């Protein structure tokens, strides 16, 4: 074997002085981060197979008739959507003498830290994109609706927030703070410049950091909601299923060989022949966002947002932009990145130039503007992906 | 990974086994509440024929 | 309050960090291939051939079997003497569950891993008749599980248990087949049936206490936990005598016979065939070797190493081993005497005696326990106040001596003209509960029956 | 009057302080590494094999497991009923309390730490039934806690004690989990220290002085605290046999053998392999080695040394520790004469049973004022003038020689002829007070049979 | 930062800010008793107080030790020195010992 | 006298996302150590035996 | 429950197997050759 190995155990430095009777605890030690989005959403019974959500869909009708006149026919419809769950997996080794002495007792500490990042591991997927599995549906972040909260919290969510929600016909049933969050509550004043949220002395927390309400709506706080621009989301939470096929699963063996390269730069060891004891650990999860619209994403002063839109390499036909529920002019399939500029700052709602940015070829662009952009490709004529989604990057 | 059947190993991905592990059916998690006339809440109704 | 199933997880991670510590106790129980045993004079290849020594098995054999629970005491309202009869004397209830349990079986097996670990439990339920278990469907069904599959978190404050798991690794392997879990208020269960854990069974007990009881070896009160009772000095000993035992069998290879040089002869002279260095002559007893010899050659020899030097610090190891354990000192050596006399014999058995005597306290205080918990779960209501008052009692540690008890006994008794009650001299014989009340129906007999 | 809030921090620094040095008498009783332990002349990296010594053990094992305290016996002015056995008689309600609590268990293991650490403490309250707790709930619930949990500072003039702390400390780590603090009028749990500590709790209780009791190991009345057991004596002789017995392990592993030399040989000349320092040979036992041996070649050896030599210095330090403490010689020597007799034991237990009488009369007065201390908790007021008088009751801690014993009693009672009473017969034998209560009833049925 | 014109703004806002932007925790704050005046001149536009309620009577909030923002006040006639009249942070940071 | 040793965790410990027969990743948690040393006041105040 | 014929097999096979450890305490009882046994001092 090795020794101060990079991957496995050997008596490393980390376990400097571990049989000294003046080691004590770690006096700073900070709590377990646990998931958020497994307490907010729907916990949902799933398997192996996956499983199959139907949903109705047919527009049924009636008509009014005289007398006589003799009545209209009509048909219902429905579909079907999917989720199969996907894995997630470490392993983690030790040199038997590591086992035996368990300094620090660093086996049982190191089974509960690995639980918590297959928590968070699973909670970052679902908040963000960040190195999400396939078959996951959705993450919050493509939520394409931005509030900033900053000079006012009650002015922010209650009134110019829930504005695009219900514009949209969504219903906003909770809210989701990141602890950053609390100085702009804090400062949320009147004109007289007494605080909003929190009773006339001033001795106890702003309620929505006591888990109150807020406009009747419940309020979950975390320590680890926020990145990049976005410190905290509202919406409606009930849109949101995930589950998981069977616990969290350790197995240990000494018995097994493990690379330590990837599969095609193998470089292979016997855990048997080198005498090291090895853990596996598993677990599988399901996800799926319903609505993906449903959303708004909270940020502390406003933001520009960044869409990313193809059409499918259609030739032929002529789609068309809406902005902030506000329609452009329509728009050809091969368009310029000056021509689909110049048909954004266009519209009648007062964006400009320096504001709005375009970059890419035809049929394929990025855009940075200053609200909610939608596009219909109805009137094109030679492809079906046809497509706008948010993208976010470093 | 591997291919979908590799011809030495056994995966639930292999054409083998279409016709089996079948995702299970579920109730309508996102069923939206059917809707009621507002102005049969708020009109008086009477008596006709 | 918690959710059951990440709480399945949460003490299962404990459970299975504990046998890292267990595993080292074990090893020397059953004689396992520990590094410090290997004697270091032994050469790297003749190191495959371990000697061990037997002292821990030999200490915890001789406590764990001399002690057998003679029955149960409870005492009456206003001190009177208990009967047998329809308004039962509790002693027989509790006594009936016992032996129906065979937990006679049972605690003799389980006391032997509380002192192997420092701890073992006792659980209680009413049984699943409907799993077809083989037993009395209206006695609570009692049983032992040891350390090695069963783990109890104990509350810092007032040391009852807060919470348990019993988990089961497969008949192959290392891998939980099963995990039943104990609330205070419910016992509920899970199979690993085909590679995950299925939706839990449930059963409610509604108690104040967890169903499960610890029995523990405290020696002090400073032992919140329970703790081997293979100790420190007794672990060192053994060791260092495996090392001993180890070397003496490597020079018993090597060393014990005289090795025979000669010097000076060039080996050309000899004959030695120069294609292996080796020329190998008769060695029949009486025929006398000739050599040239011309070169001022002559015979040496290196001596023989003397294996008694390393018999006499055998010998100081079994002497040490017999003052930090008590076993009576032919336990683990020959020596000056094998006890002549009645007297003798209980004056070498006496550090094991009272040694035995304090097991059976210990262990006694977690029995009567459990058996308030079993009370208190298959009656239900409360348990009525002489329980709290309850004593277990135990078999005389010590040898019998009958035929030297019997000439003292008869003497003091005189007939019943003497100094003592019939069934008193009954109790200083030493019949058991049980014994004493089948005498009790057969001299009722005698005065009929003549 | 002193606030709460600072009376329990200065207590904590008063607590830590004391278990710095506790650790010093603990590294005895556990056998932990010592550095005067380690024996010298084993090479350094060889000294990691330690070799642990049982005699502090011992000699505290041997005093702690002979020891059982039996009924109280209160005196009666003008008695009625002077035998104190029926249903309204002071003598049985502490020995219910005593049972109701197992004391007859926890005092057990209480006195141990008072001779590991030279004191344990007593405490006393009436139970909150919002505990749960296994206790009928009219009896004062009694514990006894160990030094490394409880700290009481004690006044230089009354000997009383002022006020004192339990630190619960956690699961394991030093973390103050809970701490109950005792106050002459008030008994305060601060909850938790759950991040910080909670806000107190308090009961009020109607007593002038604090509910808790030193239990104190005092060897001379010059000494107002209390002393370990483990007397720098028989430390300092343990620390010695350690060394000892190393340094004879050491010797087996690299000196028992006689090493084997040759002189007046180049290595080439004997075909050793200069590129790797050796040659193999063939070891089978009769073949005889010829070197060619030129310019006078010969072989010599290092002795051996003799492992009999330090045998003949761990029988003076086993001498030593049987005469520092007290204990009959079999239990060191395991060699000495085996007591053949009744009275040879009576003379070989002879420094031992005094030791162990002694300290029953110490431990007693702990006993005897807590009992007193309760009485006032269950049946407020000052206390009856009879229990100022009161003598606990121990077992004899000599072995039980019970034929010898049996054969006197007979000739001094002589069928109710004889010397003594019947009463002292059955005392004499060594009867508890619950067992001759019990004979009383049974000799009624003796008598009332015809 | 300064407390001086505002200390509500200042311990509660711009204070705090500048803790949790280092993802840093407030669970303390330790003041001079020579910070009472500026506790009691803090006011709302109107030129009322903050802390304390009508007709003035009682001593102010943070004064009488109590909490504020949900956070115990700790108070002392000696921690002043130079620009410096208090602190506020994580108190859970500092750990003390003695020995004898 | 001899101080406090004080532990700290740093392994900033992962997880993978995983197809049906992919590869297994290999973590290690990490780990660092602070000691603390005492110190001494003192003063001495001298008067007559008068 | 199992087929009769393919729980035989898995039967009889953990069976045959077993043997593999019994063998082993049999050579200390009916005093079987070992090589542990066999003293190294005395020549081929």
């Amino acid at each position: 074997s090795a020794d101060h190995s990079q991957i496995a155990q050997t008596k490393d430095t980390m376990f400097t002085g571990y049989l000294d009777p003046v080691q004590a605890k770690d006096y700073f030690a900070e709590a377990e981060k646990t998931s958020i989005v497994q307490r907010v959403a729907q916990k949902i019974p799933m398997g192996a197979t996956g499983i199959v959500i139907p949903h109705w869909t047919g527009d049924v009708s009636a008509q009014w008739i005289g007398e006589g006149d003799m009545k209209p026919i009509t048909k219902g419809n429905m579909t079907k959507r999917d989720v199969h769950p996907a894995k997630i997996a470490t392993i983690f080794v030790a040199s038997a003498e590591t086992v035996r002495a368990n300094p620090a007792n660093y086996l049982g500490t190191m089974r509960t830290k690995v639980a918590t990042a297959i928590a968070m591991a699973f909670d970052n997927a679902a908040l963000h994109g960040t190195n999400a599995p396939s078959a996951f549906q959705g993450y919050l972040d493509q939520s394409n609706k931005t509030q900033s909260i900053s000079p006012n919290a009650y002015q922010g969510l209650g009134v110019s927030g829930l504005t695009k929600l219900v514009t949209d016909g969504k219903k906003w049933t909770h809210t989701l703070l990141d602890d950053t969050v609390e100085p702009v509550l804090n400062g949320s004043v009147d004109a007289n410049g007494r605080p909003l949220f929190v009773e006339s002395t001033y001795e106890s927390l702003t309620t929505p950091f006591r888990e109150g309400r807020i406009l009747g709506r419940p309020t979950i706080l975390s320590d680890h909601v926020a990145e990049g621009d976005v410190v905290g989301y509202a919406g409606d939470f009930s849109q949101i299923i995930w589950g998981q096929v069977g616990g969290l699963s350790f197995d240990v063996t000494d018995q097994a060989t493990l690379n330590l390269g990837s599969q095609e730069s193998p470089n292979f060891v016997s855990l048997w022949q080198h005498n090291l004891v090895a853990v596996r650990v598993e677990a599988e999860y399901g996800l799926l966002i319903n609505d993906v619209n449903a959303f708004v994403k909270l940020t502390f002063d406003p933001v520009l947002t960044t869409y990313a839109l193809d059409l499918d390499g259609a030739s032929a036909g002529n789609f068309t932009l809406s902005l902030d529920g506000k329609t452009s002019a329509n728009i050809a399939y091969n368009a310029s990145t000056a021509t689909v500029k110049s048909a954004i700052v266009a519209i009648d709602d007062g964006v400009s130039a320096d504001d709005v940015t375009v970059t890419g070829s035809a049929g394929d662009y990025t855009i940075t503007v200053p609200g909610t952009l939608t596009a219909d490709f109805s009137g094109l004529t030679d492809g079906e992906g046809a497509s706008i989604s948010v993208v976010s990057v470093g | 990974g591997f291919s979908a059947d590799h011809s030495q190993i056994a995966q639930t991905k292999d054409t083998m086994f279409t016709g089996y592990l079948d995702p299970v059916q579920a109730k309508d998690y996102f069923a939206e509440a059917e809707k009621t006339s507002i102005v049969q809440r708020v009109a008086q109704k009477i008596p006709m024929g | 309050s918690i959710d059951p199933e990440k709480l399945r997880d949460q003490l299962l991670d404990a459970f299975e960090n504990k046998q890292n510590e267990l595993k080292s106790s074990k090893a020397y129980y059953d004689a396992e291939r520990r590094p410090d045993a290997i004697g270091l004079a032994v050469p790297l290849d003749m190191r495959k051939y371990l000697a061990h020594v037997g002292y821990p098995r030999t200490y915890v054999d001789a406590i764990a079997e001399r002690q057998e629970l003679e029955g149960f005491r409870i005492p009456s309202a206003n001190g009177e003497e208990p009967e047998s009869g329809g308004e039962n004397d509790p002693a027989s209830e509790l006594w009936d569950w016992w032996q129906a349990n065979n937990l006679d079986i049972e605690a003799t097996l389980g006391h032997t891993d509380a002192l192997i670990y420092g701890t073992a439990y006792i659980t209680i339920s009413m049984p699943d008749p409907e799993v077809d278990f083989d037993v009395d469907p209206e006695v609570p069904l009692i049983r032992v599980e040891p350390p090695t599959a069963l783990y109890a978190e104990v509350d810092p404050r007032t040391r009852k248990v807060l919470y348990a798991i019993r988990a089961i690794y497969g008949a192959d392997g290392n891998e939980i087949v099963s995990a039943t879990l104990y609330l205070p208020d419910t016992t509920m269960t899970w199979l690993r049936a085909e590679g995950e854990w299925e939706a839990p069974t449930s059963t409610p007990h509604g108690l104040e206490m967890v169903p499960v009881i610890p029995i523990s070896n405290r020696t002090r009160l400073s032992d919140l936990y329970g703790t081997s009772e293979i100790s420190p000095e007794l672990r060192s000993v053994t060791d260092a005598a495996a090392q001993i035992l180890m070397n003496m069998q490597g020079t018993a290879n090597l060393m014990a016979i005289p090795q025979r040089l000669i010097f000076g002869a060039k080996p050309e002279e000899l004959g030695i065939n120069a294609e292996t260095g080796q020329r190998m002559f008769d060695a029949y007893m009486a025929r006398i070797l000739a050599f040239e010899g011309g070169e001022g050659a002559h015979a040496e020899q290196f001596s023989a190493a003397e294996l008694r030097n390393f018999v006499d610090a055998l010998d100081a190891l079994d002497r040490k081993a017999a003052s930090y354990s008590g076993l009576p000192p032919q336990y683990l050596s020959s020596s000056s005497d094998n006890p002549a006399s009645a007297e003798a014999i209980k004056a070498a058995e006496s550090r094991l005696v009272k040694k035995v005597e304090r097991k059976n306290k210990i262990f006694g205080g977690a029995w009567e326990q459990a058996m308030r918990l079993a009370y208190k779960m298959v009656k239900g209501g409360d348990i009525p106040t002489e329980y709290y008052r309850m004593e277990t009692v135990w078999r005389d540690p010590s040898t019998p001596t009958y035929a030297a008890k019997a000439d003292a006994a008869a003497k003091l008794f005189a007939n019943g003209a003497g100094l003592i009650p019939r069934e008193r001299g009954w109790v200083d014989m030493g019949y058991t509960i049980v014994e004493r009340e089948q005498m009790r129906q057969w001299l009722e007999q005698d005065q009929k029956q003549g």
